[PDB]
């Protein structure tokens, strides 16, 4: 899907559409008597006579400006309006006219600060007079439309309002009408004329009136500003890095565009012209209209994929050298800018995007656009990356040494982006790093070395007191020492004291929506077991279940509420276990409610399996043939238990029959996190399929769950393949993943569930997938991506389990992830950036593997016994 | 060379 | 009380839904083993983590300064994270600014930072602070006491959890008063027992009190004289620019020094420093204000006795035009010039008064800092400028005294303008008089300045224009356009504030979202009738709208409001009037029986009298149910306790109370007998049985008590200070109430109601609301007389309406009973107008239920 969640909140992940304080400049324009001023957006305020509407198709008249002359062309441009009487509109406030003239924005999007609509008629005498009135003021390109003849005045041909036109019209506010015919509007930066639509004269002759120093091979990367090219010189033949940046683009807070720090640019790497390890300007003009930078195109790989090359996640074999080149490496960034701040020029942009490393290992520093010259003043730091950007208004001499600070911290331990959340939480990695460096064999002159060199720049920072919002958040200094239950349960007792503190601190700040702050990937849903509330309700339950506790006062009227706007919100566009429905109703019905489970499962059930689209156990029918065969396990007493098992026996007809027509079997090719865009593993392959079929063997004995338990396996198997040493793990075509969701830590699982039912040729893999998803450092905590669900397949239903010594390796691989606060603890997900609560990210998944480790049975999935 | 340099956005491996 | 927020620009808030928060914050570093937690919107807690206080104890509170309040909180963080105390401070500069402002109660001022220490650890907490704030400054808190010298200054009072105080097993109960209470039975440690052991002019009274000290009435000792006299504590009376008190005390002196010969602008008399207090002995003079002498001279009905105020008006005028130019040739400029800094006497001088806003330079545009409602400039003007805008505001308010509703819509006064010399010449005034008076109000309206409407309530416009009314498709239009502002209003209202009530409201509904009076419910029936009005369809989703504000009405019952326009009473009625029996018979039969028991008031407004009403209603549409015989039985005790005693159900007499409060009301339809009368009026329509005839003729003396006669026939309700003629509050429910039961009551009744339709015809109306207002007394003047037309009295209605009406898009809109901001609802609002116009149209009052 499309998620819109802003980093405004210090704690929390919150969607854009929450986000209302602004405290920028309107923007506005003078109202005449027989004229009205409609607001129905976040972003543009429309201007209308009274009475009067627009087509609903035709040439727009588009306007773009400064930034400091756009209170003053609005008046101009709305004084035009007023007797030429169009329906016009423009943005709101001067926030959303720079985020609107960013960076980030898309091209055919951007630049656009007035739209005015003449319908045919009164567009050839309102372009001439804004034509006319419009001298001296300047804008953007807007690269969607087209220029008319000098003034900032931009036309296409687009959608003007949403229906109207009699009845319907019957058509969208996506598709244009050209000679009675559908042809959408693509809104890509582009002048896209429709074919066979009348053009008027005036415009037919504006129409009709349409060698560099380089060679452009390719592009790398778009935005506002412009794109990054990766051209050829054609005065020496010789490959550079070519940026451009278009007029008036590039607005940030400051004031400033992208063709001002652009010069500045050129100046920086004018001043620092002989460093090795530093980008030549080689050529810089302007072209039209557009001004182009040639940079020395250095080589490398980025710092974090060098990293994913060389960090010991596994073990140190192979990678026994790894300290003394990441030493160097950091020496080379120290010297780098030491003698870039020799000649008073400051990079403010220090992040693991702007490192590149060789295959000698030789650094370079790129990205200079955010220059600064002159020490002088506590400056802020304008766009940075999260995890790097300095927590304070400092001067510009220590923002690249809190940067270079990071960096040797993540060559060290590469968990950066919770340090930009928790103060001190480079010295909670620390002795993590120690502690695993010393694990693996390393030498102690190697760690030595390397944390010398770290001690002496967290002494070139600046030391502070915490005064934001997330100074409540503390680090762990102090190990836990678990030998008995007891500190287990303390351990416990601390998380679900932390998960309460921190839903009602998110309760305080955000009324009237979630009880629960969730992770970024489920934001906007409140049902499935991965992202609602009601599963954190659940593993709170059963972590009071577990140290044999009494409910927090009010969890009974916050399960009670939380129930009753899953009901209301009860939906049929989904049918998921781990985003939908059926996770609800396993929630319900594990809370204590079965029999308003079973009723509401018996009451939806045929609408909700018929109306399906995947295959999977995350959002297809699997999750609900495995709520049905829990419900009917559980309780013998349902009368829709025949259309149950009758539908098992149909899905397993299409199992053997259809191959390769559930999911993909294959590699795949997409390199995300989302859990929409993966298609295998635990949650999104055929191993929801065997584990849905090795439960139904469990309850409804036939050859055909085994005979669909075996062919799960040899279907999953297909994408596993050998490692360097003996691991196995899946592809996702450019990475290799060995998580719970996606990889060997959820097939494990079920060969080990069902290993009395299998043969040995394949529990002969059980060795092989054993040490695949043991490795010494893990990047998320979560029980689905990350350390937790890697913990799980590695110990349970692997027979003579001791909980205690369990615990004592699963607390001391949970100190690397964790924060303190109140007497409790908190926890980051699958980012790092931002607090979460929900299972398949946060807390909860960590609660939900401590249950999991007692009972000996899975929470996230039904394991009928 | 507006077309040209306008092009120029019209090219691929985008945003 | 009510804490409604004016920062909206178009409706009325609550200070509970503020969250712009500008408002730069204040912290403290957070130790390890500390917590830092904010419940309240105002103060922040720190706690060293699972470590509570007593219950009750000594606080010690910390007083700072504006400039030096970030280093305070800094010094005193740091002494309570040594010797570990609970402490709490203030969350942003904004709430400091408000904490020690000038309108705040003093028992709630200059508290910064409220520490809850220990008794063991008290003498080394508080010699540490003394220590370390040594030199700091800050007000004094007059609740508590100073320790040394330095603004620590301690309280015992409770810690945490409510405001019980018990001492020796007896419940003593802090007060947040501005005084020093020790309480008795205390165990007082030795060094708190050391401590508590260690006028030129004199006062006859204190007008006013606030935060910057006090308005004194004294007497010099030197010289006899009657004085005004003027306090400034330190570091007291602090505003958003950083300035104090004791500075706009140096500028008044300075101002009042400079125009030491001008008359009507006092003269420092003693300018001294007691204790640490500063003192401004300036001259009283004699005179009422200019909202009472215009209430006296005002030509309110007639101008009968007043036929020479056109001409006092243009000298009083005039008397303030050469006070403020003579003010400002010295380059001295008032800067808040509005009815009550005017005082004129008995010999009609006027008198200028109040210069703490005072100014010295004309050269820089400055913004009017505690503006009037109604006063202020609407931009950031030249000082002369404004005091020229708060002039001609005065000028238009001694012509027509509407001048609220010109700060919400810009081009209001010349709206009212036409409206006031219509006024003036159908009453019968001289045309030298008037044109007199209108050539210097031009003069003035030309030494102002004009602008751009730049701001939110842009999209409001005046009436400039009277509609011509002449048939009814007229008043169809005229209908078309009230119902399709309101629906604007509404909707852009919903754009702003998702996730709360559907309809802006008066302030006085704020929190009350059930009834007729200020719910949204019956916004939606005042639509509902209206479309059925002009028999249209309803546009797109009023249907989903009503559905989901019944089912949010149904899920918002609580059972301690037992009244018809603030509760259940008037939920269910509407919701049988707006489409649904069935589901209204189902809510009264469940809960009849618990609200009329449950119910403390025994008025109309929130009493059992509106339970009857709405009993009776539903029993006489519908003949067959199971709970009629309950609501017959229940109205034959109700008369015979009102046959028993009249004086026991409400006030029989002069009222004391002089608010506009509702619940501060306590006569009248609404509120009074009147009410009492009309159910007793229905129920004799209904049952037709003698008592509740009696009960009637009982009702109608029983209010015709407190209404007195004029010096010109006039019989208005006497509320102890002010006379009233409106139709919840006074003699045009009465009237409503003879005419509605025209048949029924003998001759000597109807004697009274040609004194009662002079009352409610004036000239000039101060609200247009249903309740409180015109349309109130339109009703009671043109329902039920004796045949009733309909386009005539539609185009008086329409031509008294355009006196207040807004215009919003393709249609009209309504500032309320203050005029401030827009309202919507059947006491203050479009849908009074709106049912006004239906129940003219249809015979009977649609405010309260009726039969036929
Ligand atoms: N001088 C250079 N040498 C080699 N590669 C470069 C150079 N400059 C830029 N690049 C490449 O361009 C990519 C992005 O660099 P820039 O475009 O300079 O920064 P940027 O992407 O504009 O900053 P963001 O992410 O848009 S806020 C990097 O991944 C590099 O591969
Ligand atoms: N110089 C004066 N002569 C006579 N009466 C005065 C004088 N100053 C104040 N008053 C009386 O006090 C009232 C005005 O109160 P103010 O002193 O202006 O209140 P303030 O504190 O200055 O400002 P407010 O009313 O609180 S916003 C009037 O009723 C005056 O009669
Ligand atoms: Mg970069
Ligand atoms: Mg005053």
């Amino acid at each position: 899907m499309q998620y819109d969640f802003s980093l405004k909140d210090p704690l929390f992940f919150t969607l854009t559409d929450d986000d209302l304080t602004d405290f920028s400049s309107k923007y506005s324009a003078p109202l005449p008597y027989d004229w009205h001023e409609l607001s129905n957006n976040s972003e543009w305020v429309n201007q209308y006579p009274i009475g009067f509407t627009t087509e609903r198709q035709g040439w727009k008249v588009h306007i773009s400006s400064d930034y400091k002359h756009s209170h003053e062309v609005l008046e101009v441009v709305s004084k035009v309006c007023h007797e030429f009487r169009v329906v016009f509109k423009y943005l709101k406030t001067e926030k959303v006219f720079v985020l609107r003239n960013g960076k980030n924005i898309d091209r055919g999007y951007s630049g656009k600060f007035i739209t005015c609509y003449p319908n045919i008629e009164s567009l050839e005498g309102f372009l001439k007079e804004l034509e006319r009135k419009l001298k001296g003021y300047t804008g953007p390109y807007i690269l969607s439309d087209r220029r008319w003849r000098e003034a900032p005045i931009y036309l296409r041909y687009g959608v003007f309002r949403e229906s109207i036109p009699e009845l319907e019209g019957n058509l969208k506010s996506d598709e244009l009408l050209v000679s009675g015919k559908i042809i959408k509007d693509i809104r890509s930066p582009k002048f896209i004329i429709p074919e066979g639509l009348e053009i008027p004269e005036f415009l037919e002759k504006w129409l009709k009136d349409i060698e560099f120093p380089f060679t452009i091979e390719s592009a790398i990367r778009f935005s506002n500003c412009g794109g990054i090219y990766n051209a050829t010189l054609s005065s020496s033949n010789k490959k550079i890095i070519l940026r451009e940046a278009r007029p008036y683009t590039g607005l940030d807070f400051s004031g400033e565009y992208s063709t001002e720090r652009m010069k500045s640019e050129r100046r920086a790497l004018t001043i620092l012209k002989d460093i090795d390890g530093i980008p030549n300007v080689f050529w810089y003009g302007k072209l039209w209209e557009h001004n182009f930078l040639g940079v020395e195109k250095m080589d490398g790989i980025p710092l974090n994929h060098w990293l994913t090359k060389n960090y010991p996640l596994y073990d140190s074999k192979g990678k026994e050298k790894y300290l003394y080149r990441a030493k160097n490496i950091l020496k080379q960034l120290i010297s780098i800018v030491e003698r870039a701040h020799k000649h008073s020029v400051y990079h403010q942009d220090i992040h693991f995007g702007n490192i590149l490393i060789d295959r000698s290992d030789r650094l370079s520093l790129i990205d200079w656009e955010q220059v600064r010259f002159d020490n002088s003043k506590m400056v802020e730091q304008k766009m940075a990356a999260p995890g790097y950007g300095s927590w304070i208004d400092d001067y510009p001499s220590k923002i690249d040494w809190y940067g270079v600070k990071q960096i040797a911290h993540y060559l060290y331990f590469p968990l950066i982006e919770q340090t930009s959340l928790v103060l001190g939480y480079d010295q909670q990695t620390f002795k993590v790093a120690h502690r695993n460096f010393v694990e693996m064999g390393y030498s102690d002159t190697d760690i030595k070395n390397m944390e010398v060199i770290i001690n002496a720049l967290d002494n070139k920072c600046s030391t502070f007191d915490n005064l934001s919002e997330k100074k409540i958040l503390k680090p762990c200094l102090n190990n836990l020492v678990i030998n008995s239950k007891a500190d287990i349960n303390d351990f416990a007792s601390r998380l679900g004291k932390g998960l309460l503190t921190i839903s009602d601190e998110w309760k305080r700040k955000y009324k009237n929506k979630r009880i629960f702050p969730v992770h970024y990937y489920g934001l906007k849903i409140n049902q499935g077991i991965a992202f609602s509330d009601l599963g954190i309700l659940l593993s709170y339950k059963k972590l009071i279940d577990l140290l044999s506790d009494k409910v927090d006062n009010s969890y009974e009227e916050i399960k009670n509420l939380a129930i009753q706007t899953a009901i209301a919100k009860f939906r049929d566009d989904s049918p998921g276990l781990l985003d939908g429905m059926s996770g609800t109703i396993w929630i319900i019905h594990e809370l204590g409610e079965k029999q308003l489970a079973i009723d509401l499962f018996r009451k939806y059930y045929s609408e909700m399996l018929r109306k399906s689209s995947e295959k999977n156990i995350y959002s297809g029918t699997a999750g609900i043939l495995l709520v049905g065969l829990y419900l009917i396990s559980q309780h013998n007493d349902l009368s829709i238990k025949e259309l149950i098992i009758s539908d098992m026996n149909l899905f397993a007809d299409n199992y053997l029959f259809n191959p390769s027509d559930f999911c993909k079997v294959g590699v795949g090719d997409t390199n995300s996190n989302d859990p929409y865009e993966a298609d295998s593993g635990l949650l999104f392959g055929h191993t929801g399929i065997g584990w849905l079929f090795g439960e139904a063997y469990r309850y409804t004995k036939n050859s055909k769950f085994l005979k669909c338990l075996n062919l799960a396996i040899e279907s999953e198997l297909v994408a596993y393949e050998k490692d360097d040493f003996d691991r196995l793990q899946y592809n996702q075509g450019k990475r290799l993943l060995p998580y719970l969701s996606t990889g060997s830590a959820g097939l494990l699982l079920l060969i080990s569930r069902n290993k009395e039912f299998l043969q040995n040729s394949v529990l002969n893999n059980c060795h092989y997938l054993e040490k695949a998803v043991s490795p010494n450092f893990c990047v998320f905590p979560g029980i689905a991506n990350g350390m937790c669900g890697l913990f799980l397949s590695k110990n349970l239903y692997k027979s003579n389990i001791n909980y205690v010594q369990q615990c004592k390796e699963l607390i001391r691989c949970l100190e690397t992830y964790l924060c303190v606060v109140e007497d409790g603890f908190a926890l980051a997900g699958d980012s790092g950036l931002k607090l979460t609560t929900d299972i398949s990210t946060g807390t909860a998944g960590i609660i939900l593997t401590l249950v999991s480790l007692r009972n000996g049975k899975l929470e996230l999935l039904p394991s009928v016994q | 060379m507006l077309e040209e340099v306008l092009k120029l956005q019209l090219m691929d491996a985008k945003e």
